[PDB]
DNA sequence: GTAGTGTGAT
DNA sequence: GATCACACTACC
């Protein structure tokens, strides 16, 4: 086992330069630096340990130095250089395992400060490395009287950079010790610095595999991008733009503009006690002015005469605050308050205002109306995180996944996220999933666009439930969902009067809903919501059965473990009693999807189908229960869909599960119709 | 004795009227236009047929201050033939009043 | 840049 | 009785 990491000019999209690199041999206890005409060989080292049988570890080894080096091997020195995913070991992506109940910085990307809770300390400073090296080229240069121009610190190699280079290496080594001594995951009896790679993945326990199967394939799906209409986006965005401003002066002219404090210094006293008045707005007092020099005096101000400082304001549609002033104004009552004593002002309760001026209250609807459409334009092309800012030279938007983001084991989506572009039923929703699509990538061979293949698990959630209920039921409500319809049969559970209300219902205690949200489904509140619960779960005994079985092995607020067994073994992070079984479901889920897009992409690889646009498919997103893949003909389009349900069978049988598992492709152009 | 504006009334009551005008824009939450309600009353009176004092408070109508260019209050414009001719910012006594007035018609 | 509020998705 | 990204205002 080697651990190692190394030093480059940019970020992989643009890199072209190895600088130096950094091995640390457990076998020979030894250092080693390389520096920028030792390239060749630095990689001849990785090779040895390849050609030995042995590991490879980096921190963040699989999104960056691994792909890195394939992509330097070929520019700088002309060598094809391809690391085995068996043979490497990510220090993050174990970290990310291990503590899953604490975020990072996901390598500087994200500043520390925002972060809740408390950070891995090995992992905080291997994150801040590039940072810490920033600081201290700038401080150099500026000790020298020279400039610093952004980014210069990575152009050239120098001694500083190497020294930065053997610290990481230290920390890594130190991160990657103190992760092997979780016995929950690594068994204490194996010395796991001392075995090849083939045993280090059949002596660790299966989650350890597992997690680096996920992010060797979703660094793939990053490189590979989603492709992206660019010139519909921008179109949809002259669009939005102008509705934007049509609706800002309709409303404008229906509420006018106003003046408030502003600027001002001292504290209004009264005149006559001299009792300060705290509420009063803040006023200034002129130290000069009079009303000659006799010449007059043409300045405004006279000294000693206060006044209140204020500012034109106009109205702002996307203002909570503008909007609450401005229909109170015209008689509307508050009845729903937020902690900080501030009136809520959201969607719901706007559909809900009646004011008596008929223009005002015909301008509500222009007010929902604005704040939508600049939802739209601020994902599409306004935000810092917009999809025109982030649209790559290749036509793509190469989105970031955090395979293992969430607590129960979910990925998480950023830059932009991904997994959070308006669906089909939203408004604007088909122009924005049509955007996203294979259609828009044309083959490098033929000009001929792409097709695309989208695959979802089928009712995950309520599969989960029935495997896990089934201790109790005998698989009775996993028979009803494959078999009869669950859905009516929750309806008659509950008491709901339709069909549809059951599905409502069912997915509100997945999704959040409180039990206003629940008897808001039949047309009411609270206590129709909170009637409606009781009754289900007095008429589906299981599930009340498999609540009370999850918290008597976590409770008894004392509690007797903090922490829910995984599918493949893990420990998923129990935040609150009640949030135990939706942790337990959302985490089964999560891993089951997991092990099914890398069985996938095994499974269609075996076929001798290959991965990447200058292959046959690529993966261009997962989104939690759904994949989308972009195929170089329907053919091969087909395939991927069949392959994606054996995939799932195969799943399903390998953690032995007790509701069967389906799922469901369609082929189409894009997103839009991929749904 | 003063006279109330309103945005509509503002074109006819002050930039088409013969003689002086005094015009405070005033808003009733700031303490200084509160302190000088008083003086502009005696004002009024005082110099009535010499000058006539009105007032137009500025949440009420939003439309006028804009387009003079408030950025204080109270803020006293002294009109004449429809053209602003001095301007004051801030609660004046009733002595530094006076002497604004007499000193500029 | 932080705090408060909301909306986008599973 | 859920997980998480990100924008826009208001204030420092
Ligand atoms: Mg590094």
């Amino acid at each position: 086992m080697i651990v190692s990491d190394i030093e480059a000019n940019a970020l992989l999209e643009s890199v072209t330069k190895f600088h130096c690199g950094v091995i640390y041999d457990y076998s020979t206890a030894e250092y080693v630096s390389y520096r920028p005409s030792d390239f060749g060989a630095y990689l001849d080292a990785l090779e040895a340990e390849v050609a030995r049988g042995g590991l490879i570890v980096f921190h963040n080894g699989h999104k960056y130095d691994v792909p890195a080096l394939t992509k330097l091997a070929k520019l700088q020195l002309n060598r094809e250089f391809h690391l085995p995913r068996e043979n490497c070991i990510d220090t993050l992506v174990l970290s990310r395992l291990i503590h899953s109940n604490l975020k990072d910085t996901d390598m500087g990307l994200l500043r520390s400060g925002k972060l809740p809770g408390a950070l891995e300390a090995w992992g905080y400073r291997l994150g801040e490395m590039k940072g810490e090296y920033k600081d201290d080229f700038k401080r150099m240069l500026e000790e020298q009287g020279e400039e610093y121009v952004d980014g210069m610190e990575w152009w050239n190699f120098n001694e500083e950079m190497m020294d930065y280079n053997v610290q990481d290496v230290v920390v890594t080594k130190a991160l990657l010790e103190k992760l092997l001594s979780d016995k929950h995951y690594f068994p204490p009896e194996i010395d796991f610095t001392d075995v090849g790679y083939t045993t280090f993945w059949s002596e660790s326990l299966e989650a350890v595999d597992i997690e680096h199967r996920a992010a060797w394939l979703l660094a793939k799906q990053e490189r590979n991008g989603f492709p992206f209409d660019t010139k519909a986006i921008e179109e949809l965005y002259v669009e939005l733009a102008a509705r934007r401003s049509e609706l800002l002066r309709k409303l404008t002219e229906t509420f006018g503009s106003w003046y408030q404090p502003k600027g001002g210094t001292e504290m209004f006293c009264h005149p006559r006690t001299g009792k300060p008045l705290p509420k009063y707005p803040r006023i200034k007092t002129p130290k000069v002015g009079g009303i000659f020099k006799c010449e007059l005096d043409t300045r405004e101000y006279v000294a000693g005469a206060p006044y209140t400082p204020v500012e034109h304001v106009v109205f702002n549609p996307s203002s909570r605050d503008h909007i609450q002033k401005k229909l109170q104004e015209a008689g509307w009552v508050p009845t729903k308050y937020t902690d900080k004593g501030a009136p809520v002002v959201d969607d719901e309760v706007l559909e809900g205002v009646r004011v008596d001026d008929p223009e005002k209250q015909a301008a509500i609807d222009l007010i929902k109306e604005y704040l939508m459409i600049q939802k739209r334009i601020g994902q599409s092309a306004e935000g810092d995180k917009a999809w025109l800012r982030y649209v790559a030279e290749d036509g793509k938007i190469h989105g970031s996944v955090n395979p293992n983001g969430a607590v129960t084991g979910r990925a998480t989506h950023a830059f932009p996220n991904l997994a959070q572009i308006p669906g089909v039923r939203s408004p604007y929703g088909e122009q924005c999933r049509a955007a996203f699509g294979a259609e828009h990538h044309l083959d490098g061979i033929t000009g001929k666009p792409w097709v695309q293949a989208g695959i979802d698990a089928s009712g995950l959630e309520l599969r989960c439930l029935a495997h896990f209920m089934a201790r109790f039921d005998n698989g009775e409500y996993a028979h009803e969902i494959l078999n009869g319809d669950i859905h009516t049969k929750n309806q008659i559970a509950a008491e709901l009067p339709t069909r549809d209300n059951a599905k409502t219902f069912i997915y509100g205690f997945l999704y959040g809903a409180g039990d206003e949200k629940i008897g808001q489904i039949v047309g009411a509140g609270k206590e129709r919501g909170k009637e409606l619960k009781k009754k289900f779960l007095e008429n589906t005994p299981a599930i009340a059965a498999l609540r009370e079985s999850i918290q008597q092995t976590l409770v008894e607020v004392k509690w007797k473990r903090r922490w829910i067994k995984g599918l493949d073994g893990r420990k998923v992070h129990v935040r609150s009693p009640h949030a135990a079984l939706n942790t337990l479901l959302q985490s089964a889920g999560a891993l089951i999807c997991k092990l099914w897009i890398i069985k996938t992409e095994e499974m269609l690889v075996e076929k001798g189908l290959k991965h990447g646009w200058d292959g046959d498919f690529a993966y261009m997103a997962w989104v939690h229960d759904e994949i989308q893949v972009g195929c170089r003909t329907e053919e091969i389009a087909q395939v991927v869909i069949e392959t994606a349900q054996e995939a799932m069978r195969w799943v399903g049988d390998h953690w032995n599960f007790r509701c069967l598992l389906d799922t469901e492709g369609k082929m189409g152009p894009n997103w839009a119709i991929c749904h | 004795k003063i006279i109330h504006l309103t945005d509509d009334s503002f074109d006819t009551d002050v930039l088409k009227a013969d003689g002086a005008i005094l015009v405070d824009f005033w808003a009733e939450w700031c303490g200084p236009c509160k302190m000088i309600a008083p003086i502009l009353d005696e004002i009024a009176d005082e110099y009535q047929g010499k000058l006539t004092v009105a007032k137009l408070n500025i949440d009420q109508n939003p439309g006028t201050a804009p387009k003079y260019g408030i950025r204080g209050i109270p803020t006293l414009l002294l009109f004449k033939n429809g053209e602003v001719a001095a301007t004051k910012v801030g609660a004046l006594s009733k002595g530094q009043l006076k002497e604004f007035l007499d000193a500029n018609l």
